[PDB]
RNA sequence: AAUCGUACCGCAAACCAACACAGGUUAGUUAUUGUAAAGGCUGUAUAAAACCAGGAUAAAGGAACUCGGCAAAAUAGGUUAUGUUUUCG
């Protein structure tokens, strides 16, 4: 069968697996955010708008 | 306040003029009544929501009277129940624009026809008058 | 207004199967004078149809099926061509046009037709006697004369019967179901208008 | 001259299957007749002026067999009712080419070949055409020739209504 | 055009026209505009517009080819057309 | 009675497939006896090569084809007196 439709999009899916209050859940996904900082991204989530 | 909108810019309507607001290319419902080229605020706003291809006699439906005396008690089956409500408002407002394009044909054909016997009927009156000519000048 | 053919014996019906133009010169010619001569033939004759051409075509059938329902026994087509000219006049001039309009009526179940019995399929081909045609006093829904129509309704009763039992014994609804749509708008509520001052005049 | 083909009727196939094949041609020569001339393709107008001249002859028969043919080829009730009447008075004496085509260069775009067809005998025509009856000197071999070989020799146009027409309608009143 | 270009320039400076031979006539390339096309299994193509430069130099009484084209007159259209008056009655003649 | 959605595309040249991609994409409604209302859409210029693809017709023979009736063709449908086999349906 055809191949490479992987990516289903889903508003709600995204910002539940890669949000923002996610991220500061856990222990772990602290640590990520601090790295992107580190890094200086300007975008440090999915989530992120003005 | 009226009931329904009963000035409405026909051209516009039917398609062959452009509305106040030319981004809008299938209006709403209840965006009929801004989209109309003859829009001004001075008249009543309406009490009820119609679009333009509705007849006079929609102005007796009491549909939401009706609705709350067969509301079921559970409210599982009332939710459900609502919204099969809802679908056959929204329904009924393109029954009557299908209605209206189709009554609308008809009466286009017929008056094309009507137009098409007259001419063939010009046309053959005047070659028999030439014919007539023909044989009053031979003697 | 029918017209006469150039041989001043008929009139010319309007239907595709006509090869005879209508007489139209303003004197009367016989056609061996002028035909031979070389003069353009558009000046003695209309070779085309008349504007009202579908209009004569459906009056003419009704003078066909108002006449057979006055009948009470099946008739051929040359019965039929005399009885209407009798009646109205000289109106209709070949058996062949009455013949197609009675195939719209055989179509559409406004008439019926009795056909012989023949021992096989050569014979039937071959047969050259005239048919027989009657008339239905209003439309119906099955084909043949009223001894066949009733049997076919009881065929089909039957079947209905069959096909709603078996449906309430498979867990289907006994007879079908639709919506109701909407068919009145504004352009019916001003033809309604448009019909009852037209009836008023 | 057109080409002759292998197929049915020796026509042009046009690069188009026969059903969309004949609803064009039918097309083309209704708007022929309402204008009187035209500019196409050297492939179009070559079939259609040898369809156009088929389309006159019927046209000056003039009865209702021919008009039922025609019937079936003209798309508009004015066009049909002009063939009848008007171009079949035109066309009494002129025997066969009632049509002509002459060609115009290449286009712009594809560089496709084009002509121009256009009627014979008007007002607005391209060319003057020759007469429909060629006069015949009275003192030429062309005189004594077309005696010996056909007496019936037509050498200027004929009235709408013979002589014999014509004394049968005195008689008669 | 750029024939006409270059006549209008000799001209300009004083040479004749009639006396003019193309001499010289050369091209230069240009700045091309890039692109890709898509291909079968994921694999891309190039999808170049190119363009170039005209030269032309016209010079008088240079070396010049003997080619010469015969010219003939086209179809004649309207009232200066006169096949119509042919006689054709002597074809019939011995 | 406040607040948010309301344009445009949505079997598609605008969404998922790197593309104006012969692929993928949920629900609700409409005309039509042998047909079919509304609405919607539209192809550089020709032709009398070989060869290739998808169709049509074919004398006499009728599986002689081939690993193999592959492919193609074929009265294909309904009701039967009687007989056979059954786990008796
Ligand atoms: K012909
Ligand atoms: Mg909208
Ligand atoms: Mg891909
Ligand atoms: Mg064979
Ligand atoms: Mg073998």
């Amino acid at each position: 069968m055809k191949r490479g439709m992987t990516y289903q999009p889903s508003r709600k899916k995204r910002i539940n697996k890669h949000g923002m209050e996610k991220r500061l859940g856990t222990e772990d996904g602290r640590l990520t955010i601090l790295r992107r900082l580190e890094k200086g991204r300007w975008r440090l989530t999915v989530d992120m708008f003005r | 306040r009226p009931i329904m909108h009963k000035n409405w810019d026909w051209e516009f309507v039917v398609g062959a003029k452009a509305g106040r607001k030319p981004a809008i290319q299938r209006p709403k419902p209840h965006q009929w009544y801004y989209c109309n080229p003859k829009y001004s605020a001075e008249d009543p706003l309406p009490t009820k929501i119609f679009p333009p291809h509705a007849p006079p006699t929609a102005e007796s439906l009491d549909d939401w009277a009706k609705f709350r005396k067969l509301c079921p008690k559970d409210p599982v089956e009332a939710k459900k129940f609502r919204k099969h409500f809802v679908r056959f408002l929204n329904q009924r407002n393109y029954d009557w624009r299908t209605a209206f394009e189709r009554g609308l044909a008809k009466e286009v054909a017929v008056a094309k026809a009507a137009q098409r016997a007259e001419d063939e009927t010009k046309r053959q009156e005047a070659w028999h008058a030439y014919r007539t000519a023909v044989f009053e000048s031979a003697l | 207004r029918p017209a006469l053919t150039p041989s001043f014996s008929r009139v010319s019906d309007p239907w595709t199967g006509e090869k005879e133009a209508k007489y139209a010169a303003p004197y009367r010619i016989p056609e061996e004078v002028w035909k031979n001569s070389g003069a353009p033939k558009i000046l003695f004759q209309d070779p085309w149809n008349s504007p009202d051409y579908d209009e004569v075509r459906k009056k003419h059938a009704v003078l066909v099926h108002d006449y057979l329902k006055q009948q009470s026994q099946p008739i051929n087509v040359q019965t039929i061509l005399e009885g209407v000219n009798k009646t109205h006049g000289l109106v209709l001039g070949t058996i062949e046009y009455v013949t197609s309009l009675l195939e719209n009526m055989l179509w559409h179940d406004m008439a019926y037709v009795v056909k012989p019995v023949f021992s096989s399929p050569r014979k039937a081909k071959l047969s050259k006697i005239p048919l027989l045609y009657g008339a239905n006093k209003y439309q119906q829904v099955f084909r043949g004369t009223p001894k066949e129509v009733a049997e076919r309704y009881e065929a089909a009763r039957a079947k209905h019967i069959k096909v709603a039992f078996t449906r309430l014994r498979t867990s289907k609804t006994p007879q079908p179901f639709r919506r109701r749509t909407d068919e009145y708008s504004h352009v019916q509520a001003s033809q309604s208008a448009l019909g009852l001052a037209a009836a008023a005049a | 001259t057109v080409k002759r083909f292998l197929r049915p009727g020796g026509w042009n196939r046009l690069n188009r299957p026969v059903k969309e094949r004949l609803a064009l041609i039918k097309n083309m020569a209704t708007q022929l007749v309402e204008k009187e001339r035209i500019r196409t393709t050297l492939s179009k107008a070559k079939n259609l002026q040898r369809y156009g001249d088929k389309l006159i002859t019927l046209g000056k028969a003039g009865t209702r067999e021919s008009w039922l043919k025609a019937n079936d080829i003209v798309r508009t009730d004015r066009e049909l009712h002009k063939l009848f009447t008007t171009l079949a008075l035109r066309y009494k004496d002129r025997q066969g080419g009632y049509v002509r085509l002459i060609r115009a260069g290449f286009r712009r775009g594809d560089a496709a070949p084009v002509a121009i067809v256009e009627l014979v005998d008007r007002e607005g025509e391209l060319r003057q055409a020759r007469p429909a009856v060629t006069p015949v000197p009275k003192f030429s071999v062309m005189r004594w020739v077309k005696q010996q070989l056909d007496p019936k020799f037509i050498s200027e146009p004929a009235p709408l209504l013979p002589p014999l027409v014509r004394d049968y309608l005195k008689e008669q009143n | 055009e750029g024939l006409e270009h270059a006549r209008k320039d000799a001209e300009e400076k004083g040479l004749d026209p009639k006396k003019l031979v193309v001499s010289t006539v050369y091209t230069a390339k240009g700045k091309y505009l890039r692109g890709f096309q898509p291909m079968g299994k994921g694999f891309a193509g190039r999808k170049t517009t190119r363009k170039t430069h005209l030269r032309i130099v016209l010079r008088e009484n240079a070396s010049v080819l003997p080619f010469a084209a015969q010219v003939v007159s086209p179809s004649r259209v309207g009232g200066a057309s006169q096949k119509h008056l042919r006689d054709i009655s002597v074809r019939y003649t011995v």
